Parts: structure tokens; C-alpha cells; sequence
């Protein structure tokens, strides 16, 4: 049709007045002319430059794809081909065959959407999906263009092949078996080495369970990935994936439930204010900045102040260590609670999902246990906080396994046949009661627990609460509950902003001190809740460096390991 | 034959010769039809140095050098 | 709809059968039929070197010659039959039913690639989440571990037929000769296994090695056919 | 067959931590892998045997938790005598608080937290790449000992046999 070069030359319009893109395919071609490792061909678009410019072809893009991007493809492909020389001849009749595909950028507005609040109303159009990748497929070649010769010939034909899984428009069926005669009779030769292919791979995007609402059943959406975005995202990534919505085969209009096979051809793979920084910011200069922070942890839950302190330092985190020699070490936080029940211990285990970024709460699967391997609960636990109730009752393999993950932060899977290695930067914070009803402070917590030192001592902390049989207690810890009878949300862009925006580094005026109460420690054979041995060295580094991250500053002071010490000292007496 | 195992064609009057279990010696020639190759079984069965035998049957240190021999990286143990 | 390709396979087959009979250790390859003639050797084991070896010394002395080496790297399923007829064209019913020899190729060492200032992709190690689909076709060296291995199984490559009727060998139920054909009588076919061509075959699958899989990531495997001796 | 821990590291190096909770069933097969090198397994009729050349190196903490002076050695294992025969250089890395020990291991690590080097200025350690090819050419010798070396050693395995025996009651 008439109106497909019209298109085509607003694309081609599109790229002259917009140099940016044409100069980055120029770059690209010197890149490639300078290793004459290849470059894809693909490009990314704005979606912003092509609504500034023309609307109608902006709009028709998200309402009609198949009328509107392969006049885009055709004209990208066609300045591609005429901007240069392209020299060599062997190369060319190769290299140059590749279509360039083309990749969506900004703001989709009515269309950046959900897999749930994706409708049957906007199928068949373009749209932006973000969700969770559940699990993958094995990349395989799609078939494009085949090269047919004829050896009573020597001369050269070629043969299409598309289909409507990677055809934006529906084209009449192409594949069948492959041609032996050409068009004179002569026996053809097939040309394997000549023949273009392009990796094809369908990935399941799913709404997060952090977003879903409650009691509904989720909703997810089939994306196909294709030639050099094929491998982009590994199962549990966050994604943003850009395609179009289409649908496939019948719903059973010709030959009950069956019903239209709505997909999206995704093009483009994106894993994931001033006023709030004039906030954040302003509000810590004053003297008593991490108090105010520690009484809005589940503010009605009575005392328990050091806990909510210890809460908020792991909600901070430490930095881990990289080294040039491939080391890494832990910069994560760990803190378990024990003692008799009735104290809010399940409260402000609840609260912390309540208030981390991202949060698992489970109870005592763990690591991934056979094929995909299912991601256990604690494999999905990276870059987040874990809460784990009824810790008692992990089993003897939870148990022995959880060390790796407590201290070294990965998760190794050694089972039969597949062996890899998961991250799994995560602190992990729990809590537990005495298993004979009662808590015995006469005894250690190996003794009450019956979990062992060597996993018990694992935690940075332990915390050992008991409601004591005093008066002043039961008044206090009741009437708080009668009198019910700095905001949150500036709390949690505090902890987004600080656990991203500040890394503090160590100081050799807090290792004076650090180094000096550590020798202390070691030095004091006063009993403690734990022995002490080079692992609170590293909490105290940890610590100085989370309350760095409270007081957002690069550097390290005194107060960061004064503060450090005396919490520290507080879990062991 | 080894932990490989392949499938033989026995006919005529050689039935009633194998049972699940046994230890067969087979004479037969080897087959492949569409790549199945098997065995035509053509025949089933299931059941100078003696001087130097009689050398050592005769000398006097017959059972330590017989027990020696046997481990010669392991001492004594006879 | 048709396109001019830049590759004139008649200039290679000339070049080819150049280098069969004209390269050096008498001659390499022209020596290696002797014994494959005398039944002393069984695989031809084309060395990649020796060809670009003789692009040099063509280059050198000024004579016009293809790139030939780049060639056979990009679409070596064609070569391998060509390199078989310009043999069978210098050696001391369709042919391959007589050929008693197995064609191989060696990749370039990268010592002599470097030497000779060109950039060799087929001895590069390359691991299977490295092998795209761009690469179909192409002449590579995989790295990694075995896994699996398929014992020995025969594999039919050109199935033998007898007429009764006419007594003609067909290659592939009823007789397609010309007398079959001409006749109102066809006679019927029976399978001839003795006639038919049949290769040895095994399957192995290679798994990759734990410093190239990616963290988050799980080991690819990739399937590898083995045929001939 | 899918390979597990030690079929995987055959020709290579096997790291078991927290060894000492390794139940009864996977201490016995450590025992004909550090004995044999290989694996036997018997199981739905099938009767092969693996190759499981492997370097066993286990780390693990004491039986009781933790070393107490007062604590006689053997009592902080839960290992028999086989596997710690079968084991070579057995260490036992005590600790014991000392304000002029735990102060230069404090300063070593506090150093490695602080700055991308080791403590050490005088020394600069050969990088992983070139210790991995020194150590796969090294690996590459097969050194043969002199048999005036040859009666030194039954010279002094006999001094070391015989104190044992005092040693041990
Ligand atoms: N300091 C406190 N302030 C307010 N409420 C508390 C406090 N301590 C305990 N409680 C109350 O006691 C109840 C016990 O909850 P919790 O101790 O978490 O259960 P469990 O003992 O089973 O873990 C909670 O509902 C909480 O409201
Ligand atoms: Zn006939």
C-alpha cells in the first residue's frame, strides 16, 4: 500500500531531525569497523522525542503496532544500509541482512500497566508490563530467511519464512516442508552456512505478591523474547518489559473454554522527589536524630528500645567487602530473640515487614531442593530482610544448611547434577520460645532453646526478654495497652534514601577505639550471653557503619563506634 | 554382558535353552533394521604349560611363594 | 526472488584442487592419498594452516587467489564435499557407495594465525551460552565438559533397493528405472542393507565449565554429534 | 548419572564444612572416598562404581561447641579414630584470649576492612593468576626421593612410632 512509504519516510524524518540516534548507529558502525566482537543490531527509541514530533505516529504505534513499527523497521533498516559504503563484499551479503529492530523508552502513561491491570481492552496494542519473571525456557533459533542453489545453475535464490509469533501482522501461513526443486526441476542444494536465524525465548512475568491484592487469583502474561534480548532477566528478577499484547490461534470459532491466547512480543528488556531530599536531609542535622527514628518501630508497642535500635541498624546494613583478589565479605545483619511469650516478640516481627523496602515473612523449603530448581524461601531473600517465626522449628537440614547463608551470604546448591551459586544478601532476624513452656534465666540460652552454640552464636545479637513478675512492669505494659483505648512513610524513604545514596567508609579514629574494646572483650572473663571471639569485631565495624548510614555521612566519627560498643555490650550483659 | 545389555533373536528347536538368570556363551551374527541391532543367535551354549604346573606342584616353598605373590606390596602376613 | 552472492565456488574448486596437488610437506596431502590409496589411513585431516599457508605464499608472489581459509570457516557443511570431489579428482553409480575415507577439518592454531596477521575464530574455546544462533553454520570449538555419551549405533545414509524385473539398483516399493518406468510391468522393491551406506554414530551432550555460568544463573548444555571413525 | 558433591569435584578438591554434623551415611562414604578414590553403588540393580578423585578438606567446630583448657582433645570431636587416621596434617586451631594476639589479628582484619591490601608492606603476594599456572606447572613434576633420604625416613617414623605409645596412655 501507498500509505507504507509514507510512514516509512516519518520514520525517516524522525531519525533526521533527531541526530542523536543516527550518530549512535554511526558510533556503532565505527565500533564494528574497528573489529573488522559485532554489535547487535538494535536500537532504543523514545517514546517522548516520537510524541513531540508526530502524535498520530506515536499514537498509532501503541494502538496499531503492525501498521506503524515495520514501517519504523523498514526505514531504520534502510538509512542503516545507505549511511555508508559497507566495503567488503563477502561480508556485506551477510552482515547487512539482519533487520534493525527497534526498542520503546518513557513514559507510557494510559499504558504502563500491570499484568492485572492489563484488560482484554488494550490487547492488540503496545504496553509496558512490570512483574516478577517466575521461570524461563531454553533459547532456540527461529528460522527467517533461507539461501536455495542449484548446482546445473550456480546462481543464488532465497526464501522467507514468518510466522505470526514474531510477525507483528498477521501474514498469510508460510512454513512447510523444505523445497528440494527449484523452479526449472534441477535438484536444489540446501545452503545451511547461508541461512539467517534469529534465538527465540518465552519468559512467564507475574504480579508481585508484594503488590497483589488479597484472596484473588494472580494474574500473569507469556513474553517472547527474540534475537539479542533473548537472555536478559534470570527467574525472580523485577522487570520492565515493553511488547505487544496480541493474541493467537482461535478461540474455538472454528472446529469451551478455550479462549484467545493473549501474549505479549516483547522487544525490550528493563530489569529494575527534590522535596522529600529537602526532607530527609534537613531533619538530621538536629542533636537527637536516631531517638526519633527508634520510638516510631511499632510506637505502640511499650519498651524494648534496644531491639527497636538493633531493628533499625539492620534495616541500615552494613557494606560488604569486595577485594581485588575476589574476596567478598558479610555486611549483613543478623539478630534472633528469645524468652517467654506475652512480649510482643511476633509484633515487631510483623513490623518489619511492614517497613523494609522488601521483606519475606515466613516461618520453619529453605534452600532449593530439586528441578528449575524451585527458589527456597530464603534463596528469594536477597537484598532483603527475612522474618522467620517459630524458629524452633527448623528441621536438622535447615539447621546444618543455614550457616552458609547466615555468614557468607550465598546459598550453594551441591545437589545431584546441577551445582551454582545464588546470592543471598539477606539479614535475617527471628524469634523464638522455650520449648518446656517456661524460660530458666538460671540456665544459658543452649540450654533453653536447645538450639546449638554454633548456631545460636551465628546472630550478631541475641536478645534474651522475659516479663518479669514486677509490679512496675505489669503496670506499665498494661496500661500502655488501655491508653489506646516524622511520619511512617518519611521513615521508609529515610531507609531508601540512606541505603542507597551514602556509602560510608572506615576511619583509623574508630579503629582506635574499636580495635581497643574489642581487646576488652577478649581481655573480661566476666560471664556474657555469648563468647567472645573475632565475629563481634566485625559486628562493631558493622554497626559503626550502619549508624554512619543513619547520620548520612561518608566518613566515620567517634560516636559511631561509642554508640556501637555500648549497644553491643548491652546484648552480652 | 556388561552393566551393555543387547537383545538376541533365538528360533526353532533352540527354545526351552534359556532361562532368566543364566550365563549363555552366543555364536550369532549381527543385525541392524530401522538401527535395531541384535544378534541372530546361530549357536547358544550353557554349561604346553602343563609341565611348568608340575615344576612348581613339586617344589618344597610352594604355599609361602603362592601367599608372597599375592600382595607383594603388602609385609608378611602369612 | 534472487541475489548475486560474491562466492564463485568454480574459483575455489580450482584453488582446491591447487592445494591438494601443489602443497608441500612431495606434496602433504598428495602423499596422504598414497596411504589412504594403499588403505593406510582412513581420516584425511585437513589442516586449516596448511591452507593459509599456501594464501601466503600465493599472496606473497603476487598471483590473485580468493580467501579461501574465510571461506571454509563460514560455510563448512558445503566445503566438506567439495574437498571429497577434488580428492576423489587426484586419487592414486553415485561415488560415496566406493568411498572407503572420512573427511575432517582441524581449526587454525592461533599461533599461526597471529603470525599470518589474521584474526582466527575457529580454534576460539567457546562456551554453549557463547554459541548463539548467529553462529549456525560456522566452523567453532566448544569447551566444556562431557556428560553424557550415546554408545555406537549405525546410521543409514542412502538406502539400496533391487529389482527383480530389471535388475537396476535404485538410491534413495515400486521400480522407478527407465525400463520400470517405460515398461507397463514395474517391479517391486526389496531392501538391500549390504548396498546401503551406513555410518557410525554416537551422541554427546557437553555441559559448561562453573567459571563461565554467570552468578544466578544454571549450566546450558549443548548437544554434539560424532560420526566416521 | 547426576553428579553430587564428590562426583563433581573428581580430579579435584572437596570442601565439607561444618563436617562434624555429617550423619552415618555420608561419614561412611567419605570413608571409601578418602580411602579409594571412587564410589560403589549398588542400587536398583544397577552395580558401577564411580571415580572420585578428590581432596577432602573439612572444617568444623568442636563436638561440645567450644576448646575449654581443661578439655581433653579427643572429647571436642565426634569423629573415630578411622576418619582422623585417614586424614593428614590434623589440625586443631584453638583459641585462647591474649591481649597481645587477639590485638594483632584485630589490627590484621581491621586493615582489610579499611583499605584494598593486605596489612603487610613488605611482602606482596603472587596474584591467584599467576599462583594458579606456577601451581599447574609444579603440578606437572613427579619428583623421586633418594634412598639416602629412604633410610632416614624409617629412622624417624620409628621415633615417631614408638612415642605414642607413652603418649596415649
Ligand atoms: N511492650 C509491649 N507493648 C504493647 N503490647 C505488648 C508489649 N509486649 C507484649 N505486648 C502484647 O502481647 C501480645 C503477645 O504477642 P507476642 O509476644 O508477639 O506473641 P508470642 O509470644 O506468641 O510471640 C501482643 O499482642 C502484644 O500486643
Ligand atoms: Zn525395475
Amino acid at each position: 500500500d501507498a500509505v507504507f512509504g509514507d510512514r516509512v519516510r516519518r520514520f525517516q524524518e524522525f531519525l533526521d531531525t533527531f541526530t542523536s540516534y543516527r550518530d549512535s548507529v554511526r558510533s556503532i558502525q565505527v565500533y564494528n569497523s574497528n573489529n573488522a566482537n559485532i554489535l547487535p543490531h538494535r536500537i532504543i527509541i523514545s517514546l517522548d522525542d516520537l510524541r513531540e514530533f508526530d502524535r498520530s505516529f506515536w499514537s498509532g504505534i501503541l494502538v496499531e503496532p503492525a501498521y506503524f513499527i515495520p514501517p519504523a523497521e523498514k526505514a531504520l533498516t534502510d538509512l542503516a544500509d545507505s549511511m555508508d559504503d559497507v566495503p567488503h563484499p563477502n561480508a556485506s551479503a551477510v552482515s547487512s541482512r539482519h533487520p534493525w529492530k527497534l526498542s520503546f523508552k518513557g513514559s507510557f502513561g494510559a499504558h504502563a500497566l500491570s499484568p492485572r491491570t492489563l484488560t482484554a481492552q488494550h490487547l492488540n496494542k503496545l504496553v509496558s508490563v512490570e512483574g516478577i519473571v517466575t521461570k524461563t525456557s531454553l533459547v532456540r533459533p527461529k528460522l527467517i530467511r533461507s539461501v536455495h542453489y542449484a548446482a546445473k545453475t550456480g546462481r543464488f535464490h532465497y526464501r522467507d519464512y514468518t510466522d505470526a509469533t514474531t510477525t507483528l501482522t498477521t501474514r498469510i501461513p508460510t512454513p512447510a516442508i523444505y523445497p528440494t526443486e527449484d523452479t526449472e526441476g534441477n535438484k536444489l542444494t540446501t545452503e545451511y552456512g547461508y541461512s539467517t536465524f534469529i534465538d527465540h525465548q518465552r519468559i512467564t512475568v507475574q504480579e508481585m505478591p508484594e503488590m497483589a491484592p488479597a484472596g484473588q487469583l494472580p494474574r500473569s502474561i507469556d513474553v517472547i523474547l527474540d534475537d539479542d534480548l533473548v537472555d536478559k532477566t534470570k527467574p525472580g528478577d523485577r522487570v520492565n518489559v515493553v511488547g505487544v499484547f496480541k493474541s493467537l490461534g482461535a478461540g474455538g470459532m472454528n472446529q469451551t473454554l478455550i479462549g484467545f491466547k493473549t501474549l505479549i512480543l516483547g522487544n525490550t528488556v528493563y530489569p529494575l522527589t527534590d522535596f522529600d531530599i529537602r526532607n530527609i536531609n534537613k531533619l538530621s542535622k538536629k542533636k537527637d536524630i536516631f531517638d526519633i527514628l527508634s520510638q516510631s518501630l511499632a510506637p505502640s508497642i511499650y519498651g524494648h528500645d534496644h531491639i527497636k535500635k538493633a531493628i533499625l541498624l539492620m534495616l541500615m546494613g552494613g557494606v560488604e567487602k569486595n577485594l581485588e583478589n575476589g574476596s567478598h565479605l558479610r555486611g549483613d545483619i543478623n539478630i534472633l530473640m528469645v524468652g517467654d511469650p506475652s512480649t510482643a516478640k511476633s509484633q515487631l516481627l510483623r513490623f518489619v515487614l511492614n517497613t523494609a523496602s522488601l521483606a519475606i515473612a515466613t516461618t520453619g523449603g529453605l534452600t532449593a531442593a530439586v528441578t528449575r530448581l524451585e527458589a527456597g524461601a530464603m534463596v528469594l531473600a536477597d537484598r532483603g530482610v527475612v522474618c522467620i517465626d517459630e524458629f524452633d522449628k527448623m528441621t536438622d537440614v535447615d539447621r546444618v544448611a543455614i550457616h552458609e547463608v547466615m555468614e557468607q551470604q550465598t546459598v550453594t546448591i551441591a545437589k545431584a547434577g546441577i551445582h551454582t551459586t545464588l546470592n543471598a544478601r539477606c539479614s535475617v532476624i527471628a524469634a523464638a520460645n522455650p520449648v518446656f513452656g517456661q524460660y530458666d534465666v538460671n540456665r544459658d540460652p543452649h540450654q533453653n532453646i536447645a538450639l546449638p552454640d554454633s548456631l545460636l552464636s551465628r546472630f550478631d545479637l541475641l536478645f534474651v526478654v522475659t516479663d518479669d513478675i514486677n509490679e512496675i512492669r505489669d503496670r506499665s505494659i498494661s496500661e500502655h495497652v488501655l491508653r489506646t483505648h516524622v511520619t511512617i512513610p518519611f521513615l521508609r524513604k529515610y531507609v531508601q534514601y540512606a541505603k542507597e545514596r551514602v556509602i560510608p567508609q572506615l576511619t583509623q579514629e574508630a579503629i582506635n577505639v574499636i580495635v581497643k574494646n574489642y581487646t576488652d572483650l577478649r581481655n573480661d572473663d566476666n560471664t556474657k550471653k555469648s563468647p567472645i571471639t573475632a565475629r563481634t569485631l566485625e559486628t562493631l565495624i558493622r554497626l559503626a557503619t550502619a549508624h554512619a548510614k543513619v547520620r548520612l555521612s561518608k566518613t566515620v566519627n567517634k560516636v559511631d563506634a561509642k554508640v556501637a560498643a555500648n549497644l553491643l555490650r548491652f546484648a552480652l550483659l | 554382558e556388561t552393566p551393555h545389555s543387547i537383545s538376541l533373536c533365538v528360533y526353532d528347536e533352540l527354545v526351552d535353552s534359556c532361562r532368566a538368570g543364566d550365563r549363555i556363551e552366543v555364536t550369532g551374527t549381527f543385525r541392524s533394521i530401522p538401527y535395531k541391532t541384535y544378534v541372530d543367535v546361530v549357536h547358544v551354549k550353557k554349561v604346553q604349560d602343563l609341565a611348568k604346573i608340575r615344576e612348581v606342584a613339586a617344589r618344597e616353598d610352594l604355599y609361602s611363594l603362592l601367599a608372597r605373590s599375592i600382595a607383594p606390596s603388602i609385609y608378611e602376613l602369612e | 526472488p534472487s541475489i548475486q552472492l560474491p562466492v564463485d565456488y568454480n574459483n575455489l574448486f580450482n584453488e582446491i584442487t591447487d592445494f591438494l596437488v601443489t602443497f608441500k610437506q612431495g606434496p602433504k596431502y598428495m602423499a596422504m592419498l598414497q596411504k589412504v590409496a594403499n588403505r593406510e589411513l582412513n581420516s584425511v585431516i585437513i589442516d586449516l594452516d596448511d591452507i593459509l599457508q599456501y594464501q601466503n605464499e600465493k599472496f606473497l608472489q603476487g598471483t590473485q587467489a580468493d580467501d579461501l581459509v574465510s571461506a571454509i570457516q563460514q560455510n563448512a557443511n558445503h566445503f566438506t564435499e567439495l574437498f571429497c570431489r577434488a580428492i576423489d579428482n587426484n586419487m592414486p553409480f553415485p561415488p560415496n557407495l566406493t568411498r572407503r575415507y572420512f573427511l575432517y577439518f582441524k581449526p587454525l592454531s592461533q599461533n599461526c594465525a597471529r603470525r599470518y596477521r589474521k584474526k582466527a575464530i575457529s580454534s576460539k574455546p567457546l562456551s554453549v551460552r557463547q554459541i548463539k544462533g548467529d553462529f549456525l553454520g560456522q566452523l567453532i570449538t566448544v569447551r566444556g565438559i562431557i556428560t553424557r555419551v550415546s554408545d555406537v549405533k549405525p546410521a543409514v545414509e542412502v538406502i539400496a533397493y533391487t529389482c527383480d524385473q530389471c535388475g537396476y539398483e535404485v538410491f534413495q516399493s515400486e521400480c522407478t528405472s527407465e525400463e520400470c518406468s517405460q515398461n507397463q510391468t514395474k517391479g517391486q522393491l526389496f531392501m538391500s542393507t549390504r548396498a546401503s551406506k551406513f555410518s557410525a554414530f554416537q551422541e554427546c551432550k557437553i555441559q559448561e565449565l562453573s567459571q563461565q555460568v554467570p552468578v544466578g544463573h544454571i549450566p546450558r548444555s549443548l548437544n554434539i554429534h560424532v560420526n566416521g571413525t | 548419572l547426576e553428579g553430587g558433591a564428590l562426583v563433581l569435584a573428581d580430579n579435584g578438591i572437596c570442601c565439607i564444612d561444618e563436617f562434624d554434623k555429617m550423619d552415618e551415611s555420608d561419614r561412611t562414604a567419605i570413608h571409601e572416598v578418602m580411602e579409594q578414590q571412587t564410589i560403589s553403588i549398588s542400587k536398583a540393580g544397577i552395580n558401577t562404581t564411580l571415580n572420585a578423585r578428590t581432596s577432602i578438606l573439612a572444617a568444623a567446630n568442636p563436638l561440645y561447641g567450644r576448646y575449654n583448657p581443661r578439655l581433653s582433645p579427643l572429647d571436642n570431636i565426634n569423629l573415630p579414630a578411622a576418619l582422623l587416621s585417614r586424614f593428614d596434617i590434623l589440625f586443631l586451631m584453638l583459641d585462647i584470649p591474649s591481649r597481645d594476639d587477639d590485638e594483632k589479628l584485630a589490627e590484621h582484619v581491621t586493615y582489610v576492612h579499611m583499605h584494598n591490601k593486605q596489612p603487610d608492606l613488605d611482602f606482596t603476594p603472587v596474584e591467584p593468576s599467576k599462583m594458579r599456572e606456577y601451581i599447574a606447572y609444579a603440578k606437572t613434576k613427579r619428583p623421586v626421593m633418594s634412598e639416602a633420604v629412604n633410610d632416614y625416613v624409617v629412622q624417624a617414623y620409628i621415633r615417631l612410632r614408638q612415642d605414642s605409645k607413652r603418649e596415649m596412655d
